RNA sequence: GAAUUGCCCAUCCCUUCCGCGGGUUUUACCCAAGGGGGGGCGGUAUUCGCUUGUAUCCUUCUCUGCGGGAUUCCUUGUUUUGCGCAAGGUGAGAUUUUGGGCAACAGCAGGUCUGUGAUGCUCCUCAAUGUUCUGGGCGACACGCGCACUACAAUGUCAGUGAGAACAAGAAAAACGACUCUUGUCGGACCUACUUGAUCAAAAGAGUGGGAAAACCCCGGAAUCACGUAGACCCACUUGGGACCGAGUAUUGCAAUUAUUGGUCGCGCAACGAGGAAUGUCUCGUAGGCGCAGCUCAUCAAACUGUGCCGAUUACGUCC
């Protein structure tokens, strides 16, 4: 597909549950609300 | 529902019916019988009763589960891909009968596609499964 | 019919602040409470590779959210409706419903 | 005179409705205990009843409903459910000095009653299949 | 009643049963389980896996080499056939035919390498009484499988024929011949 | 007694009745490995003779089961 | 004097074996064609092929084999279907094989592309 | 209320307590009759996960948040007093409770300038190589060449083609300024149900119906497994395995060039028979075996990630 937070379309694009945040990275990127604990 | 597994349903509710409804014509035997039943076959459908192990068992289903049928009913169908392109095995089933199945039973011991009975003839018909076999039973 | 609450969060101490606390307005007071126990709590799991290049010993995450899904039910409020849905302010992520 | 109790053993649970009856046979589900398909596992299923009294204190009507896990783990809660049942009907309506002769030669045979055998899985983690066999080695 | 006391793998009686060594007699022990078939833990301590009879061990140990293999209630179904077997060749009870095997196939001296100087030396090591029970199984169980591999026809009948021969002594049986010429070595040289 | 065999024949028939009682313990396998005829039709040939009583039915059962002289 | 008995079909040998449509294979055919084996007339399984005119009655047998479009049996079958040069042929035996394939070894050998080269 | 009320090869017949008379020389064993007591097949009768019918009641089975629950007692052992150790016990559970996750200091000239609006300099800066919903091609090639990782087998311990039974758990899903709707705006790109798809195949066509999910039709099913239904094959490179190869057709898409592939049906009598040296990793619900979903996304999973099922042998020691 296509992204839309780099114009890349490499470095691969994440879709699932409907965002991206693998073209700019998600342990750079966070504040998505996610956490590791386990 | 009372039908299957009141009499063993797996061996010892099957060969009494048969006898009966082959010794008087009941269920379909359309054309299609040579057709693959079960999922990538290399031999033909079976070596005997192409399509007459098939119909009681096929109303039972239904019927003891209530109105399961053409794509719930083939839960109860079988498919392993027991041969295989060199790729983990996954399960099928073949559409083939739901058609079928799905007429059947407006004839013969059940009425129509919201009601599964009548008087259930083949339980009460099944009563002397128990008493005799016809099969030399083991347990009988 | 019935009129249920249903409050869908990420974070508990939120819904909390909801549920008991501002039900207690609606629980004899203009209509009558009956509590269940809430809804099961769905996880969103995502998998998310660490390292940004191919030479690690290509480790993974596990990153895990909590939906909690809080509700409680009442019988036929009708306009008393919306003096229970204007009680929470206190978070965001904070909806409710009313059939 | 009525209980009802649990089965639980992996992620089958079972349950036990016990309603007063001084013969009845015990059964299973939709199938009773002659027609239980898997041999092995009716004879398991057999052992919970048999000992302990085959008829003389398994007396009580008591049928279960066990879904959550394979054929085989259902038969294990099956067990539980059963003789947990026969307890507890022991202990309410019936002194404790009964309950204490059936519960002791219970625990003394093998299934221990008591204990709900709680080991479940594993997890799967990293970067890793299954506990580690890796994938398999680069060299060190 | 007739099953509270009573304990039987289905016809087979726990009565006429005896220990048939004296060196064995606390890694050996009696059924009273209808089936061998396991639903308990069965480890978890140094021993603990003396508590439970030969019978159970031998079943569990029975084959191994998954493709899709049916594990325990498979290895089951050949139990039955196989004590059925045993009990009309011996004209006896088969449990204790096998009580007998276990023991007489073992064996009871052993010889290791634990030398040192860039060679091996060896010494007469007797065998421990666990040890005795375990190998002797897995040595007639292996023997199973080999012969079924592409060979016979035969599907339970081999592990009966190993089981009499091995109580006779004949070294027919593969686990006989084991114990034999170990023993060749450990009491030939010291 | 000769090694390969499809065959239905006198001799096939005639000789089965003599083995069958011979030994104590009968059963498909063990009458191909005199390897008179397969193992297949073996199965049937035991059938239909004990039904006539020249064997004894020990299983409750049949393919897996085993015979004996009745 | 029988009971196992060489067959020739192509002008081939081919040994009997206790089972007919498992042995019929090895003449060019394959089990799921024979389920036209019922309308072969001798649809009975657990047979010799030293059986040949006998009790399989073979002639009926080769007639199937070479066209059942005569019969009224489903021809779904057919090993060929709707070939580039002629209509359907009704099955692959002998010969008859290597007629298509060689028009076919010629044209599909020169494609070019990831696939193509690797079919050539 | 349907339905069963099983006497056509077995569950009207028993159990317990007691008394007497027979067959026994005695013992063991057994026969007959009666009294008391308990219900059993009908005073306990099934199951329907919809008969979604008609009445009544509840929170055992469920669910989520917040709290309980031992390194205590005992063996009087081991413990010089201490730190503690072992076995057994209570107990759901015996010690870092159990499984994961986080983690100090010092660093490596490790990898990453194709993650970034994170960047030094200096290269590409217009017959630009930058850049293009531009077209087509590559990354995937095949002397049969080596290595790494994966998967399928050589079958009798699913065993190979056939049938039928019982039975599982996380997780995914939806919304386009596109139409229609009004004084401020609703339904189509997700799935699954049901029926036609058999007076004649599969692939595959279409209509009705519900869901933003504990609603999706029983929220959960067919593999490992069970099976003697008296199934078939049967110690063979086969009827064990597939990989090559040709013909046909439908499906997906902006575009297919085996892309399609859940499909037909050829070739199988092509390999390969547990496989030299060498070498990998796990002590428990683990190893091994098996299946499903998510992930990527015109379309394809032998991959990766997660859940579940069947589930051991040996060891619980040493430091070579």
């Amino acid at each position: 597909r296509h992204c839309v937070i780099c114009s890349n379309q490499k470095a691969v694009i994440r879709k699932y549950e409907l965002n991206v945040c693998r073209q700019c990275f998600r342990e750079n990127a966070a504040n998505i609300g996610f956490s590791k604990l386990r | 529902i009372r039908r299957i597994g009141k009499k063993k349903g797996a061996t010892m509710k099957d060969v009494h019916p048969w006898r009966w409804v082959k010794l008087c014509s009941q269920h379909f035997k359309q054309e299609g019988k040579l057709m693959v039943p079960n999922c990538t076959e290399i031999v033909k459908s079976s070596h005997g009763r192409e399509r007459a192990p098939q119909n009681p068992d096929w109303y039972y289903i239904r019927c003891a589960a209530i109105l399961r049928a053409v794509y719930m009913r083939p839960g109860v169908g079988y498919g392993g891909l027991s041969k295989r392109f060199s790729n983990k095995k996954n399960r099928g089933s073949r559409p083939e009968i739901t058609v079928r199945a799905s007429k059947g039973l407006l004839h013969w011991g059940c009425k129509s596609l919201t009601k599964l009975g009548l008087i259930e003839k083949c339980e009460s018909s099944g009563h002397r499964i128990t008493k005799n076999g016809r099969k030399l039973a083991d347990a009988i | 019919q019935r009129v249920l609450v249903k409050m869908t969060s990420r974070n508990a101490k939120a819904v909390e602040n909801v549920m008991t606390e501002l039900l207690l307005h609606a629980r004899n007071e203009k209509v009558v409470l009956r509590g269940p126990v809430r809804l099961p709590t769905r996880t969103l799991k995502v998998t998310t590779r660490k390292t940004p290049c191919g030479n690690g010993t290509n480790t993974w995450d596990t990153y895990e959210l909590k939906i909690y899904k809080r509700l409680v039910e009442l019988r036929a409020p009708t306009e008393l409706v919306k003096k229970i849905t204007s009680f929470p302010i206190d978070a965001g992520v904070d909806v409710a419903i009313t059939i | 005179k009525q209980v009802q109790t649990f089965g639980k053993k992996k992620t089958a649970i079972a349950v036990a409705t016990v309603t007063k009856a001084a013969q009845c046979n015990i059964r299973v589900n939709g199938v009773p205990v002659s027609q239980i398909l898997p041999e092995t596992l009716r004879a398991k299923i057999m052992e919970a009843v048999n000992v302990v009294g085959s008829r003389h204190f398994a007396r009580l009507r008591i049928d279960v409903t066990v879904r959550g896990a394979g054929q085989v783990a259902q038969a294990y809660a099956t067990r539980q459910a059963i003789a947990k049942g026969l307890v507890a009907y022991y202990q309410k309506y019936k002194n404790e000095v009964e309950k204490a002769a059936l519960k002791d030669k219970y625990l003394a045979y093998d299934k221990y009653l008591l204990i709900a055998d709680p080991r479940r899985c594993e997890p799967k983690k990293w970067g890793r299949h299954s506990a580690r066999t890796r994938f398999t080695k680069s060299y060190r | 009643m007739s099953a509270k006391a009573p304990k039987l793998f289905n016809k087979w009686s726990y009565e006429n049963l005896q220990t048939t060594e004296i060196a064995l007699s606390d890694h050996i022990s009696k059924t009273a389980t209808y089936v061998p078939h396991s639903a308990g833990r069965w480890q978890k301590k140094r021993f603990r896996k003396a508590r439970i009879p030969i019978v159970e061990r031998l079943t569990n140990g029975l084959m191994f080499k998954g493709r899709g293999n049916g594990k325990k209630l498979q290895a089951v179904r050949l139990v039955k056939h196989t004590l059925e077997i045993i009990h009309l060749l011996t004209d006896q009870n088969p449990l204790q035919v096998v009580i007998d095997a276990v023991s007489k196939g073992a064996p009871r001296e052993d010889s290791t390498r634990v030398g040192s100087g860039g060679v091996v030396r060896r010494q007469a090591v007797d065998v421990s009484p666990m040890r005795r029970v375990n190998e002797a199984i897995y040595l007639m169980c292996k023997g199973a499988r080999e012969a079924a591999f592409r060979n016979l026809k035969t599907l339970p009948e081999c592990l009966a024929d190993e089981i009499v021969n091995a109580s006779k002594g004949s070294s027919n049986s593969y686990a006989i011949k084991k114990k034999d010429e170990v023993e060749r070595v450990a009491k030939a040289n010291r | 007694a000769l090694q390969n065999a499809v065959v239905f024949d006198k001799e096939t028939m005639d000789k089965l009745l003599s083995e069958v009682p011979k030994y104590k313990v009968i059963t498909p396998s063990i009458i191909s490995d005199r390897l008179k005829i397969s193992v297949a039709l073996a199965a049937k040939g035991l059938q239909h003779l004990c039904r006539q009583k020249l064997i004894k039915l020990v299983s409750c059962s049949s393919k897996f089961r085993l015979y004996s002289r009745v | 004097e029988q009971f196992q008995h060489i067959v020739r079909l192509l002008n081939t040998n081919v040994e009997g074996k206790r089972k007919v449509p498992f042995a019929l294979r090895m003449v060019k055919g394959v089990g799921i064609r024979f389920a036209y084996m019922v309308c072969k007339k001798a649809g009975i399984d657990v047979e010799r092929r030293a059986g040949t005119l006998t009790a399989e009655e073979l002639e009926r047998i080769s007639e199937v084999i070479a066209d059942p479009a005569k019969f009224k049996i489903p021809d779904w079958f057919l090993n060929r279907q709707r070939d580039p040069k002629t209509g359907k042929t009704e099955h692959l035996t002998s010969a008859m094989v290597d007629t298509r394939l060689r028009e076919d070894l010629e044209r599909l050998r020169k494609n070019r592309v990831h696939r193509g080269v690797r079919h050539a």
